[PDB]
């Protein structure tokens, strides 16, 4: 609840600043994309990097649609599957963090196939 | 007694974990390099 607060009270303050725009859309997109190119963060972390991902737009969105692959096939460990037995295969997360993490890394792709 | 310093770098970087954790700060230096 305190991410998706917070991250509701980032696209606040993007937009009561337009003034600042190119210095604190560059610097925010930077700090998401630092703290999310990792393995050794915990779930909400990355929950918090996805939902700030979601709360910008645009071009920036598909700024990070190459670097998804990797990330996925570091955090999730689909090392030669061929997606049976996804239900009870992985290693860091749980079930239903994983599921989370699945539902909202298409629940900001969607702003980028809506136009 | 640097043999067992190379055999802790050799500990550190052995694996799968290392080289892909390095793909991803690769990829996020050249992103971050050509966002403008």
């Amino acid at each position: 609840a305190l991410r998706d607060f917070a991250a509701s009270l980032l696209d606040y303050v993007l937009k009561k600043f337009p003034q600042a725009y190119k210095s604190l859309k560059p610097r925010v997109t930077r700090t998401l994309l630092k703290t999310f190119l990792d393995i050794n963060r915990v779930f909400g972390t990355y929950y918090g990097c996805l939902k700030g991902v979601s709360v910008l737009e645009g071009e920036s969105i598909r700024f990070f649609l190459g670097n998804l692959n990797n990330w996925a096939r570091l955090v999730f460990n689909e090392s030669g599957i061929t997606l049976d037995n996804i239900e009870e295969h992985l290693t860091k997360f749980t079930k239903e963090e994983t599921q989370i993490l699945v539902d909202t890394v298409i629940s900001a792709l969607l702003v980028l196939k809506k136009d | 007694l640097f043999k067992l310093d190379l055999e802790d770098l050799k500990q550190q970087i052995s694996g799968t974990r290392f080289i892909g954790n390095l793909s991803l700060k690769i990829r996020y230096v050249l992103w971050q390099c050509a966002i403008d």
